């Protein structure tokens, strides 16, 4: 119903403009690898193939603008509708009252799903200035993700 | 050491194996909890990937001093005369990060399914 957002599309269009590099108007898997190297990352060819799997309705091996727009736009639906990240925090609440214990929080983040070391979970706690005591709220994390 | 850490005392040491195996007992901790366990796997992956995604853009003017120096030093980039701001760099890194976020959403939905 609501009109689509042009200001947000403009960011997507600049990303599309940067990403095409052989200059044929469309973004293929080896161009994504070319972008990755330019960001100092040399992932495996299989990883580059796999991370593209989402994008296309018809599977055309190169990423057209609306599909690229959907890849970029899809993240915006999580930003616009914050229900997914808010619910993603909610499924870990041991007591059901909105406050999560700090000790509980480290083990389920560190050892599960994507695995990250203690130094990486330190950044999440410290840079959001979370307190030493066990009660940590997760609403502030969603607001940090969406406010800026 | 008269006191015992675990009341059951089934074995001296516990062995953990990565492979699932063909046959295993489900176990009981309250079976309804296991519905949350399947859901938690995409939630855990999305939270980790989102934090990794946000950290790349965390700061420009004062913080991310080291990142700023590493970006300035590289030879390939041209003198940035035309545009003072560098959002395009921030957009470019956070654009590649979400491909992992989205595919982790599909893969961890597959992990939710147990097929
Ligand atoms: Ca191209
Ligand atoms: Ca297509
Ligand atoms: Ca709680
Ligand atoms: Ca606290």
């Amino acid at each position: 119903a609501d009109q689509l957002t042009e200001e947000q599309i403009a960011e997507f269009k600049e990303a599309f403009s940067l990403f095409d590099k052989d200059g044929d108007g469309t973004i293929t898997t080896k161009e994504l690898g070319t972008v990755m190297r330019s960001l100092g990352q040399n992932p495996t060819e299989a990883e580059l193939q796999d991370m593209i799997n989402e994008v296309d309705a018809d599977g055309n091996g190169t990423i057209d603008f609306p599909e690229f727009l959907t890849m970029m736009a899809r993240k915006m639906k999580d930003t616009d509708s914050e229900e997914e990240i808010r619910e993603a925090f909610r499924v870990f609440d041991k007591d059901g009252n909105g406050y999560i214990s700090a000790a509980e929080l480290r083990h389920v983040m560190t050892n599960l799903g994507e695995k990250l070391t203690d130094e990486e979970v330190d950044e999440m706690i410290r840079e959001a200035d979370i307190d030493g005591d066990g009660q940590v709220n997760y609403e502030e994390f969603v607001q940090m993700m969406t406010a800026k | 050491m008269s006191y015992y850490h675990h009341h059951h005392h089934h074995d001296y040491d516990i062995p953990t194996t990565e492979n699932l195996y063909f046959q295993g007992a489900m176990g009981i901790l309250g079976s309804g909890q296991k519905h949350f366990e399947k859901r938690r796997n995409p939630a855990a992956g999305l939270i980790q990937s989102a934090w990794r995604f946000y950290a790349t853009n965390l700061s420009r003017t004062d913080l991310h001093s080291t990142w700023q120096y590493y970006e300035r030093t590289v030879t390939v980039p041209m003198y940035r005369g035309l545009e003072d701001l560098t959002p395009g760099l921030k957009v470019s890194i956070r654009a590649v990060c979400v491909m992992r976020f989205l595919v982790s959403k599909r893969k961890f939905k597959e992990s939710l399914r147990l097929d």
